[PDB]
């Protein structure tokens, strides 16, 4: 059974602007496979054909790609899932970022963004405790749901305030990561986070599109911890 | 010089878990270093760890560390060296506390402290109950402890040279290693490296064989480069195969289903690990439940369907609620690789190539070892690796679950620790020449050079298969001197293959094909070691040859890159705080 | 110099999106609302023959229409934005299910308000 | 800095919610609109100081907002400078003629 696809291709050293591309693959009716599957066969019948992967099985975030128009890791995106009657699976670079070549596009201000939060503990070493830090179940479920972020780009590629203003605006991605240390009960500069995210860009871009919530891969919810970060801000500042 | 040049005290290939250990560490006791990752850092193959550390922290139950460096010595099989494993244990529980003060989000106790879950092999006292030693952020514990480190490498500002593919080392006129040549992947440039130290940091090589539970990423590049450099590899031939792989997909379960109480059923629902392995049972040495599977399958009494002969590995008692919060990861491997809810239903599993116990000799110091033509011992000046293209050795011949992130953690921060020292003790080293750089570049010349050659895609699935067929878990003499033929011939349509994408600017053919050499140099070593070790030990098991045998195989195994030929190292038997433990009779 | 894939129509925009750049849209419309209805407002006060001509102009169906969008606009914007305020204070739930149910429930009472607002017209 | 305009847009709105009730309040029930039941309405002091206090509500909300939307979508500094100076004028001409408006009658 055939399977039909249009792909983004781009060579600075030899296209003039970037160019969609028909591809064909025969693929194994009764098997289902994943988009990644596919795109590996593709490079042994076209070798020139550049994107990221890695783990293969979701947990890495190299693979993000906009798919029949939305974001996705292709390792664990079914053929099933895109394919449909007379039509060609369309795979196209994450939106918003530079192109470097064919699929793979410059993450730069992706982790710049991710920078500016600060991602790490921050603890002033008084009252250090006797081994590890003590934290409670309890403390620590404030984590989930936060901490499992890979990094893979789909949210903040998808977000239009994240497109208008990618150096100012944090990210879904970045915000979610700042409320992973703003509430880690370990973290003792909570007051001097936030004094860090008052101004008129860095949270406050984000107007509840959630269009973050529904690509993540991970099923995590930016919108949500947004909110909290709202909160926080609101609790300080007024 | 007419390669630009970037000088630092120690270059370090690969930011993976011991790569980004080793990287902060040198750089906190003051030395410049620059962190080389062919993926961006996070992507590295320790993220995909699930179950945890393995180490004596004492949380679940008070703990021993010499509990743990026995069930070490035992689980290797009695070739992992004494004085390391002492070193490793000993120092574990104090360097793991130190990834969670840098915030690593690990599970917790209902008292506060650090969550520890039953693994595969560890017992308490010497031999005796079931011990829980293993601490873990869900089953996400290298996703946890990557991010943490590369965090950290953020707010310690190390300089990260992100996508940049190392090719190969440079040797200087002495024969001391003093840098390496690297292609960056987005524009095409090669650069020369140049340092006092290279610390080799690039991880295992699961590639090598048709299924794995090894990201794409993984070819042994460290080995490639070792081997080319003329630097011998350790024990090869030991390959530890994960019990339990998906059926088909050859994606990870954690073996942390075993030990929050799953077990192993064959398609008479019986369970049978209880006859294999009477004490441990699901929790046996990581060798002996890979071929108990086998051995059921390959009497017809493994299970079939979509996803091939395989055996059940049984959840769904251990409910909902545990298992969404201690296993959730593999609750989604599951359900999109198999499309098995394990809530409701046993997962597909079949033992999977999952772990190099071999690679690059050193000492504890991170030191690359070579020997003389006397066959002693002697440091590769300017040369180092951590990490799992090491061979330290403390896992020998059968790794312990949860003992590969201890490793990488404890020995990426001893190689910093001691990264001065070993400096000053080597002295100063003579400047590369300007042929020695170029030297460095051979092997991609050669592809660049090559349109007409012979198809690299071919080949790669070729030596898969040829490895897989005649080196898994179950080896004889026929299949591997075969083997070994095929891969001579392999190997020779590899210096004819071909590079279809001539192009410069982010050319992930060029980088497939530069690893395609290195998965062939490192199944080639892996092949002739398993033919030159004629007994069982650990992983590496032969019908033709049974038996364990002290007599003339407790030892390393050596590969001679020059030569071609093989050789043996002493296995360290002189611990430092405690007798060591004398080889007996291993049975789980 | 490097190039972007930004083109709006190949990419999947839900409804939670979509009800979003409307209430954008909405308050800029809006914001030039105001000067058409102030200016209208101030002939119909000035005296009693303005208001007989503000009457008149109200008469064109041509108006008619014009004014019913203007309220339109205003009806979502207000009747969205209450909506927004609502997650902002924690009535309404922030999980992307809550989000589609709650623009969907916004667009109804949005579609009857714009009749009643052409009822009043 | 941005709480500040956070709260300042949603408190703004919700005057301006009670000041839509109130005339949506008054359209709704009043049937005939004669000359004389329309200048009654607006010349009680209820119905003054309401649509003033919703103009200056608009000056402040329909400022931020629109200040959002230009720094979305316009870049280059001396032409967004000028559409804010429009807006902002266009604004306060808004209030100044409310009271032109309504303090006349
Ligand atoms: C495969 C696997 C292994 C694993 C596991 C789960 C999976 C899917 N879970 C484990 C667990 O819970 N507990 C445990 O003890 N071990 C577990 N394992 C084993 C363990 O994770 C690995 O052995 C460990 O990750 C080893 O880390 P290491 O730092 O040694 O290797 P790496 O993480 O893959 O990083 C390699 C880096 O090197 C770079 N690289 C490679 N080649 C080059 C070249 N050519 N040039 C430049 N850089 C290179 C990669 O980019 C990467 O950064
Ligand atoms: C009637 C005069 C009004 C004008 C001229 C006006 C104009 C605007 C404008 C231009 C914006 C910017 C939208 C954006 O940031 O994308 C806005 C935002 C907003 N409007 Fe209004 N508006 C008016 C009335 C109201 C009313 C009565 C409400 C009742 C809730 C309201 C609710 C909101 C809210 C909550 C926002 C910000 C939400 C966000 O930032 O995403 N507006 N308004
Ligand atoms: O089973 C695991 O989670 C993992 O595979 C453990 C080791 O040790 O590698
Ligand atoms: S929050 Fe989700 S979608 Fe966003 S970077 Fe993380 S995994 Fe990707
Ligand atoms: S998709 Fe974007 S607008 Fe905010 S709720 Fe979302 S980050
Ligand atoms: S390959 Fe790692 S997530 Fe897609
Ligand atoms: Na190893």
């Amino acid at each position: 059974m055939r399977l039909e696809f249009s792909i983004y291709r781009y060579n600075p050293d030899v296209d003039d602007a970037p160019r969609m591309q028909d591809y064909t693959l025969e693929a194994d009716e009764g098997r289902d496979m994943m988009l990644l599957d596919a795109l590996i066969q593709l490079k042994e019948k076209d070798p020139s054909l550049s994107f990221r992967r890695s783990c293969r099985e979701g947990v890495c975030g190299s693979d993000g790609l906009n798919m029949n128009g939305k974001n996705g890791l292709a390792c664990i995106t079914p053929i099933s899932a895109l394919n449909q009657p007379g039509k060609k699976i369309v795979i196209r670079p994450l939106p918003g970022l530079p192109v470097i070549r064919d699929l793979v596009v410059d993450m730069g201000q992706f982790y710049a963004q991710y920078e500016k939060i600060k991602p790490y503990l921050l603890n002033n070493g008084q009252n250090p405790p006797a081994r590890e830090h003590l934290q409670m179940p309890e403390q620590r479920e404030k984590l989930d749901g936060l901490y499992e972020c890979i990094l893979c780009a789909c949210c903040s590629t998808s977000c239009p305030s994240f497109w208008w203003n990618p150096d100012k605006f944090i990210g879904p991605a970045g915000l979610l990561a700042a409320y992973r240390f703003l509430i880690d009960s370990r973290d003792t500069e909570t007051d001097s986070r936030l004094d860090g995210l008052s101004d008129a860009f860095s949270v406050f871009r984000c107007h509840s599109i959630m269009n973050c919530v529904s690509v993540c891969p991970k099923g995590l919810n930016p919108t949500r911890a947004i909110g909290h970060i709202k909160s926080m801000l609101l609790q300080r500042n007024a | 010089m007419k390669l630009p040049v970037r000088e630092f005290d120690a270059v370090v290939i690969g930011a993976g878990g011991a790569g980004m250990r080793a990287a902060l560490q040198i750089s906190q006791s003051g030395q410049t270093c620059a962190l080389l990752s062919k993926v961006f850092p996070t992507r590295s193959h320790t993220v995909s760890a699930q179950g945890g550390i393995t180490v004596a922290l004492g949380n679940t139950h008070e703990d021993n560390w010499e509990w743990h460096m026995y069930d070490t010595v035992k689980g290797s099989d009695y070739i992992g060296d004494q004085d390391a494993i002492e070193y490793m244990c000993k120092t574990g529980p104090e360097a793991i506390l130190e990834l969670e003060h840098m915030g690593l989000p690990f599970s917790r106790l209902d008292d506060g402290r650090i969550y520890q879950r039953p693994f595969g092999g560890q017992s308490k006292n010497f031999g005796g109950e079931q011990a829980a030693r293993t601490a873990a952020a869900a089953d996400r514990t290298g996703h946890a402890l990557l991010h943490t480190l590369y965090q950290q490498n953020l707010k310690n500002h190390t300089t990260i040279f992100s996508e940049w593919y190392a090719l190969d080392l440079v040797k200087n006129q002495d024969g001391a290693v003093v840098g390496c040549t690297a292609l960056c992947i987005e524009t095409g440039e090669v650069v020369y490296f140049k340092a006092r130290a290279t610390v080799l940091a690039t991880g295992g090589a699961g590639r090598i064989y048709q299924s794995t539970t090894n990201a794409h990423i993984n070819t042994g590049d460290g080995v490639g480069m070792a081997i080319r450099a003329g630097v011998p590899v350790q024990d090869m031939e030991m390959w530890q195969f994960h019990p339990t792989g998906i059926a088909g997909a050859g994606v990870l379960v954690t073996e942390g289903c075993r030990g929050e109480g799953g077990y192993l059923l064959n398609k008479h629902g019986e369970r049978f690990m209880e006859r294999y392995a009477p004490n441990a049972k699901d929790l046996a040495g990581r060798d002996v439940v890979a071929r108990s599977i086998m051995i059921e399958i390959r009497e017809g009494r493994g299970c079939d369907g979509p996803w091939g002969p395989h055996a059940k590995l049984k959840l769904d008692h251990l409910g909902k609620e545990v298992l969404e919060s201690r296993l959730p990861g593999i609750l989604e491997l599951s359900r999109t690789f198999a499309h098995v809810d394990p809530v409701k239903e046993p997962i597909p599993v079949i033992p999977t190539c999952h772990y190099m116990m071999g690679g690059i000799p050193t000492k504890v110091t991170g030191q690359a070892l070579t020997v003389n033509e006397k066959g002693e011992d002697v440091v590769v000046p300017g040369l180092f690796a951590v990490g799992e293209i090491a061979c330290v050795s403390v896992h020998g011949a059968n790794r312990l679950g949860g003992n590969s992130l201890l490793d990488l953690v404890v020995f990426g921060r001893a190689a910093g620790l001691h990264l001065q020292e070993s400096i000053a003790e080597q002295g100063a080293l003579r400047d590369a020449s300007e042929s020695d750089v170029e030297a460095s570049l051979d092997r991609l010349n050669r592809w660049n050079n090559n349109r007409n050659g012979e198809d690299p895609v071919a080949i790669r699935k070729a030596l898969q298969e040829c490895m897989q067929h005649n080196f898994s878990v179950f080896r004889e003499g026929d299949a591997m001197a075969k083997g070994l033929e095929q891969l001579k011939v392999i190997r020779e349509r590899l210096k004819n293959a071909r590079l279809d994408d001539t192009s410069s600017e982010f050319n992930t053919q060029r980088v497939e094909c530069l690893e395609l050499d290195n998965l062939m140099e490192t199944a080639y070593a892996t092949a002739v070691s398993a033919n030159f070790r004629t007994e069982s030990r650990g992983a590496h098991s032969r019908f033709d040859f049974p038996d364990r045998d002290d007599e003339n195989w407790l030892c390393h195994s050596l590969y001679l890159p020059e030569s071609e030929s093989m050789t043996r190292r002493s296995v360290n038997m002189e611990p430092k705080l405690r007798p060591a433990f004398p080889p007996k009779i291993r049975t789980y | 110099q490097r190039p972007v894939n930004l083109d709006l129509q190949t990419i999947r925009f839900p409804i939670t999106a979509i009800a979003s750049i409307l209430h954008r849209v909405s308050g800029v419309i809006t914001f030039v609302a105001v000067g058409i209805l102030l200016w209208l407002l101030g002939t119909s006060l000035s005296s009693p023959e303005g208001f007989e001509q503000a009457s008149a102009i109200m008469g064109s169906f041509f108006v008619k229409f014009i004014m019913w969008g203007i309220l339109t606009a205003l009806a979502y914007h207000v009747v969205v934005g209450i909506r927004h305020m609502m997650m902002d204070f924690g009535y309404l739930e922030e999980t992307f299910e809550a989000g589609k149910r709650s623009a969907k429930i916004s667009f109804v009472i949005t579609v009857v308000l714009s009749l009643l607002a052409g009822v009043l017209v | 800095n941005g709480v500040h305009d956070f709260i300042l847009v949603r408190a703004t709105a919700i005057v301006l919610t009670l000041y839509i009730i109130y005339m949506v309040g008054f359209f709704a029930t009043s049937g005939e609109l004669t000359y004389e039941v329309w200048i009654g309405f607006f010349a009680s002091a209820f119905t003054k100081v309401f649509t003033l206090l919703a103009l200056f509500s608009i000056l402040i909300h329909a400022w931020i907002g629109m200040w959002q939307v230009l720094t979305d979508y316009v870049k280059p500094l001396a032409l967004r400078l000028m559409l804010q100076l429009v807006i902002v004028v266009a604004l306060v001409v808004y209030v100044i003629y409310g009271f032109v408006v309504v303090w006349g009658v």
